[PDB]
């Protein structure tokens, strides 16, 4: 039903932050989850997938980072770390899911912020 | 490569009870699975057509997919106050998912 | 706060003086009466509960009276190291809450 | 007997913020014993805070501080937070978490609490 | 109960050692579609049963002709399926007034999809993609290959047609396991008649009497100096009743 | 959990002689003044019974105890208390005293003993925690001080409790219980008895009759065990543990001819060993 995100904030460039995203409602087990990315003014661009229901992690290529996605399927939450930074990433994210022509269970976090700069 | 996606147009700013079809082009064919979403600027972005030519439910038939292959149409109908907002088309056919670059709908 | 001692006292090395807090029948006079030592950014410890019971690692070589509303610390065998503030305390009914003294940074000379 | 967890950690938090403090505890489980809380500031002496009632049962508030700063308790975590608000002027210094026993009186404080300044 | 799974995680609960109460089975009546199969319905109020297998689910009022010993059809096909030879009843009514909300009902759901029919009897909670066409999507979604599950659609603005029912399925068996659950008889005590009897499984035959002797509590048999069943206490009231 | 203090303590076992001891009902069937023979698992009379002490003050000051070791099964189990303060609720009866095995976890928690036939896993010093919870001013009882993990449970049972207190009486009974438990066939059958003694600790010449308690589907051979313990936490005085004294009898079963005599009312008072000499 619900989405709950990690701490969005101002880091500096190159370094590393894991963000969390808890579920509520149901279960992020039996689905897939995915990441996106919306800079101000600028286009819903997807990021990475997770796939629990084997095991398999699918990353963009346009922005390819090795952002690292895993799982707490038992806390129904999600973790990816934001691994060598550059300021364009200065955006929001979402959770995702998407409607794959079977399932209507697409359902979206609230977004944070994470800012890629060396001024705080 | 990737597989490309042109949304035209990217915005048209619009009027009360028009009927405005925001088409979702693609570089390659693929079978139905493109979608639709709302979002007004801050929100979450709202589901609205699944498989592209399917409605979903709190959205009425005010809106309307239809296409497959290349060529993907949002059939927006009977154009309402509350339906101005910054829309989105959808590829789920490979990996990498991407998704359009989005259209504005507002108010003239 | 609201209870009476000084800030400061001296004494020589290896003798025997005392450090005592004066309060009221509203705070001394129905309740037991603790003492705490800190060292310059540390851990305040407790010295004495009660005036009559030592926590657990404290030397014999102190002691405590309560006289109506006085409470003396007794302070016994002075050390090179016993340099430090103490701090009178003891249960308030009035504010129903817990008061301390300013408290008082003893030297050993 | 017992040796506890810190009080915070370092939290330094500019004016315009507001500052929770989580005191977790070791070899004893957190209701079973009754925490406490005096600011100390530094070249200065103590100010009793927080605190728990062994009578009545009520967890107690300073009332020169009541209303300001509030406590909470996760009893299996051993997780109790106290929230002060409204940054002040003076109100920045150490702020001991200290533990009596709600059996009896105890206005005997837990050995010694390590300490842990905040920041206004 | 108050809260039955879908068909893809149906919930099953082995039961034995216990007594049937099939009399409000039938006196029941206000169940939609209730079958049985392996000998009469009514002539199952005896003939009883070494253990058996009571598993429940929610499907749809459409298909519940596909629940049928032997059938096709999706919930038979890849969601839950009777064997080839089957003995036990299977029960449906509706539960229109609780499962489906205003709002919408989309707690439910069900397999659509799996690369073959499914094996008698076992349920599949695997919810990992299939893949029809070639191309692997390996877990992730895709192309060629779909989502297994899909949800219900249950308003009680649905037609008759489309009512959720609650289908709990009994299913029964024989070993050379005795028949630990088994249907009655409380039989009337009779007083100074010469009565054939059984008491507890202890079986004699003699005339029970009101007599004094006064047990200890945790106890059952009196019993006189030769060995023989003296005295027996009525489980059902407690009494002490001899036995001559 | 798995707080652990193994204190392991030297001396030999105190050991005793049980009079006329252990003598229970095995049967349900009400007989009235007549002598009945039959050849059962009992303690034989005038036998060595160990008088163990799981909590063991030797004066000088303080010095606890902790001795309760883990004990075999073998036959059968007798066991013997007084405990005018309750310090003793249960025992831990298992065979790997682990997993991979089922456990007989017997709790007599306030008031409602909540029997436990699981698989559980037992410290390397198990025994019931009990603190303060200062929410409704209640002492609760932490139960994973005996066992960390608890999960594929077989069977689970609740009674009135088996460990009963009267008090009130400043001694003179020290309310003498005894509880018999016995192996067999599926089926593992409580015996208990509640029984005044003014002798300071060991046993009188009189007969305990125990009625069997419940006849419970167990189902698991039961080849050792070890009792279980209520301790507690003190606060600063020159953790606090061991609270009062404890001390207990134990003694093993064994396939032996009574002679059993009921009264009027069917209450075995003489029973008389075949063997004994
Ligand atoms: C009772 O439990 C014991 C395990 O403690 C089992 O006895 C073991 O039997 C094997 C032979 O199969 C011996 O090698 C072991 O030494 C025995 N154990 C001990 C501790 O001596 C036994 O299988 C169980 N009871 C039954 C009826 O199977
Ligand atoms: C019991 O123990 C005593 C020693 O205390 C010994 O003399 C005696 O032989 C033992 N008897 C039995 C039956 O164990």
């Amino acid at each position: 039903q619900q989405l709950v995100e990690s701490g969005g904030g101002v880091v500096q460039p190159g370094r590393s932050l894991r963000l969390s995203c808890a579920a509520s409602g149901f279960t992020f087990s039996s689905y897939a989850m995915h990441w996106v990315r919306q800079a101000p003014g600028k286009g819903l661009e997807w990021v990475a997938v997770i796939s629990y229901d084997g095991s398999n992690k699918y990353y963009a290529d346009s922005v390819k980072g090795r952002f690292t996605i895993s799982r707490d399927n038992s806390k129904n939450t999600l973790y990816l770390q934001m691994n060598s930074l550059r300021a364009e990433d200065t955006a929001v994210y979402y959770c995702a899911r998407h409607a794959t022509l079977m399932n209507n269970k697409d359902i979206w976090g609230q977004g944070t912020l994470v800012t890629v700069s060396s001024a705080s | 490569g990737d597989i490309q996606l042109t949304q035209s147009p990217s915005s048209l700013s619009a009027s009360v009870g028009d009927r405005v079809t925001i088409t979702c082009r693609a570089s390659q064919s693929i079978s139905s699975y493109l979608n639709w979403y709302q979002q007004k600027p801050g929100k979450a972005p709202k589901l609205l057509i699944y498989a592209a030519s399917s409605l979903q439910s709190g959205v009425p038939s005010r809106f309307s997919g239809s296409g497959s292959g290349t060529d993907f149409t949002l059939t927006i109908s009977s154009l309402q106050p509350e339906d101005f907002a910054t829309y989105y088309c959808q590829q789920s056919y490979s990996t990498p998912r991407t998704f359009g670059q989005g259209t504005k709908v507002e108010i003239k | 706060s609201v209870l009476t001692q000084a800030p400061s006292v001296s004494a020589a090395p290896g003798q025997k003086v005392t450090i005592s807090c004066s309060g009221s029948s509203s705070n001394i006079g129905n309740n037991y009466v603790s003492w705490y030592q800190q060292l310059p950014g540390t851990a305040p410890k407790l010295l004495i509960y009660d005036n009559n019971k030592r926590p657990s690692g404290i030397p014999d070589r102190f002691s405590g009276s309560k006289s109506g509303t006085s409470a003396t610390l007794g302070i016994t065998g002075l050390q090179t190291g016993d340099e430090a503030d103490y701090y009178c305390g003891t249960w308030d009914s009035s504010l129903s809450a817990v008061v301390f003294g300013g408290g008082t940074k003893l030297t050993v000379l | 007997e017992v040796q506890l967890l810190e009080q915070s950690g370092a939290e330094v938090k500019k004016p315009g913020a507001s500052v929770r403090v989580s005191c977790k505890v070791s070899g004893y489980t957190l209701p079973e014993v009754a925490m406490h809380w005096v600011r100390q500031a530094p070249g200065k002496g103590l100010e009793w805070m927080g605190g728990f009632d062994p009578e009545d049962g009520e967890t107690m508030y300073a009332q020169k501080f009541q209303g300001r700063v509030t406590m909470t308790e996760d009893t299996s975590t051993d997780t109790a937070y106290m929230e002060l608000s409204s940054l002040r002027s003076e109100d920045t210094a150490v702020y001991y978490c200290a533990t009596t026993t709600p059996f009896s009186s105890s206005y005997w404080f837990d050995p010694w609490g390590q300490g842990t300044l905040v920041t206004v | 109960a108050t809260r039955f799974a879908s068909v893809y995680a149906w919930n099953r609960k082995r039961i034995s050692n216990c007594v049937a109460d099939y009399s409000v089975l039938y006196n029941s009546a206000s169940f939609s579609t209730f079958k049985c199969y392996g000998v009469s319905p009514t002539k199952l109020n005896d003939l009883c049963f070494t253990n058996v297998y009571a598993d429940s689910f929610v499907i749809r009022g459409d298909e519940v002709r596909q629940i049928a010993p032997g059938q096709t059809g999706k919930i038979a096909d890849y969601n839950y399926k009777l064997p080839d030879d089957f003995t036990g009843c299977v029960i449906a009514w509706n539960s229109n007034n609780l499962d489906s909300k205003v709002g919408g009902n989309y707690n439910y759901l069900y397999r659509l999809f799996r690369k073959s029919n499914l094996k008698p009897f076992e349920r599949d909670i695997s919810t990992e993609i299939y893949q029809a066409g070639s191309t692997p999507c390996n877990g992730v979604e895709g192309f060629n290959c779909y989502f297994p599950l899909q949800s219900y659609g249950f308003q009680p603005t649905n037609g008759v047609g489309y009512q959720p029912y609650r289908v709990v399925v009994l299913s029964f068996e024989l070993l050379h396991a005795p028949a630990t659950v088994c249907g009655p008889k409380s039989t009337n005590l009779v007083k100074n008649k010469c009565v054939n009897f059984n008491f507890n499984g202890l079986t004699g035959t003699g005339v029970l009497t009101e007599s004094n002797k006064k047990f200890l509590p945790f106890q059952q048999f009196g019993r006189d100096i030769a060995d023989t069943t003296d005295a027996v206490r009525d489980p059902q009231t407690l009494e002490i009743l001899d036995i001559t | 959990q798995c707080v652990n203090l193994t204190t392991r303590t030297q001396l030999p076992p105190a050991y005793t002689n049980s009079f006329t001891r252990g003598v229970y009902y095995p049967d349900k069937v009400f007989r009235s003044s007549v002598l009945h023979s039959t050849q059962d698992l009992f303690l034989p009379f005038f036998s060595n019974v160990t008088w163990f002490h799981a909590i063991h003050v030797s004066g000088t000051n303080g010095t606890k105890r902790f001795d309760n070791p883990v004990l075999p099964f073998n036959d059968g189990v007798y066991f013997a208390s007084t405990e005018k303060s309750n310090i003793i609720r249960g025992w831990i009866f298992g065979t790997t005293l682990d997993s991979k095995t089922q456990s007989l976890l017997i709790v007599n928690n306030a008031t409602n003993v909540v029997i436990k036939v699981c698989e559980f896993q037992f410290c390397n010093d198990p025994f019931l925690g009990v603190y303060y919870h200062k929410n409704n001013k209640s002492w609760m009882e932490s139960e994973f001080r005996v066992y960390s993990s608890a999960n594929n449970c077989t069977f689970e049972y609740v009674s009135q409790p088996f460990l009963m207190d009267l008090e009130g009486k400043q001694g003179n009974f020290k309310n003498l219980r005894e509880f018999v438990f016995k192996n067999i066939d599926g089926y593992f059958k409580i015996y208990s008895k509640h029984t005044p003694i003014n002798l300071v600790r060991d046993l009188p010449q009189g007969f305990s009759a125990l009625e069997p308690l419940v006849d419970l589907p167990i189902g698991i051979n039961i080849t050792r065990f070890q009792t279980l313990l209520a301790l507690h936490r003190s606060y600063l005085t020159p953790s606090g543990w061991t609270a009062g004294a404890a001390a207990y009898y134990v003694g093993y079963l064994q396939p032996r001819t009574f002679l059993l005599k009921y009264n009027e009312n069917g209450t075995i008072t003489d029973a008389v060993d075949c063997a004994l000499d």
